[PDB]
């Protein structure tokens, strides 16, 4: 049961579309794993649709309708969009080897925020630093313990600069996550 | 006005590739999508470019529209904001997995009637905000306490239904 969601502020940014590709990637992968946050985004989208509908129209150049009508045609743990950044299954992505059994595979994105898949085996821990901005983590498999809480499959953590990081992954299965930093 | 019955017209496109219906939609939403994108800070020419593109997408992804989870204007807003934003992305805002009703079925008339109701309530609330809270809202959707509760609840509710069907 997902007990950790995307903050209202991140959901508002996602609904506004002002988010950087990386963060949008994590937020939306959660959204396709968590119906609760999916319903929240929806209410937020509703605000946009209303502002939309209540905006003074601006005429298009003549012929626009006619123009457009002419050109009209008559892995279960990596699913929302994440699947587009990774091939068939998670076992064969371009994995780098790092500090012991941790492995990471950077994902290609626009914007100035970075996304990557972290592979942390049971028992080891993700070494980490309190970033300058905001870090988003989404567990896709297994889980890991921050002390302030736990995070299992589908749960998302939102670190802030005020933080202290200490995460050790649960023993059992390997905890694979999706992270994004700015 | 049945020519204005957006939901109905979207079903027209979904099931019969009703081009008149599409024109009906376009003549209403295109100019709004344009004005909206300009308030967002786009240049007329680039707005009209996007407007047209958004409308073409409305046609292509017509089947993805679920009248029990959003109004047509919200769905369209969804397609306008997911456009390319250079400094933030290469192609489009990454969006969640597509949950749609297949051609075999459709959401309950009731769930739809209610979704549209709560939406109309949000619209109304939005409209009467004193000009200060109304700007707070706009600044968010343009650059940078509403009844979202009720709407959030229906979608949550409508979403569960969609799940049993699949
Ligand atoms: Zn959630």
């Amino acid at each position: 049961t997902i007990r950790h969601h995307v903050s209202d502020a991140l959901l508002t940014a996602y609904a506004a579309g002002t988010l950087s590709e990386a963060f949008s990637l994590v937020v939306a992968t959660h959204l396709s794993l968590c119906d609760e946050c999916r319903a929240r985004a929806g209410a937020l989208d509703a605000v946009g649709g209303s502002l939309m509908e209540e905006t003074a129209p601006v005429a298009l150049s003549e012929g626009s309708l006619a123009s457009v009508m002419a050109q009209l045609d008559r892995d279960p743990r990596a699913p929302a969009p994440l699947a587009d950044y990774v091939g068939r299954r998670l076992e064969d992505v371009r994995w780098r080897t790092l500090g012991g059994g941790v492995r990471q595979a950077i994902l290609p994105t626009g914007g100035e925020a970075i996304a990557r898949l972290l592979w942390i085996p049971g028992g080891q821990a993700v070494p980490d630093h309190g970033h300058r901005g905001l870090e988003l983590t989404l567990v896709l498999q297994g889980a890991f313990r921050d002390e302030t809480d736990r995070f299992g499959a589908g749960d998302i953590e939102i670190a802030d600069q005020e933080l202290e990081h200490t995460p050790v992954a649960e023993r059992g299965l390997d905890c694979i996550c999706l992270a994004a930093t700015d | 006005s049945d020519r204005t019955d957006w939901v109905a017209l979207m079903r027209a496109i979904r099931d019969h590739r009703d081009e008149a219906a599409f024109a009906e939609l376009f003549q209403h939403f295109a100019p709004k999508v344009k004005g909206f994108l300009m308030k967002s800070g786009s240049v007329a020419s680039q707005a009209e470019e996007c407007a047209q593109d958004v409308m073409a997408t409305v046609w292509q992804k017509a089947h993805l529209f679920d009248p029990s989870r959003a109004s047509v204007a919200t769905w369209i807003f969804t397609i306008a904001r997911n456009r390319r934003i250079d400094g933030l992305r290469k192609d489009r805002q990454p969006e969640p997995e597509d949950l749609f009703w297949g051609p075999d079925s459709e959401p309950d008339q009731a769930d739809v009637y209610e979704m549209q109701q709560e939406n109309a309530r949000l619209g109304r609330a939005i409209a009467r905000l004193p000009e200060a809270q109304r700007a707070l809202i706009e600044r968010a959707f343009f650059g940078d306490g509403l009844p979202l509760g009720t709407i959030k609840s229906r979608i949550r509710l409508a979403l569960d239904r969609l799940r049993q069907h699949m």
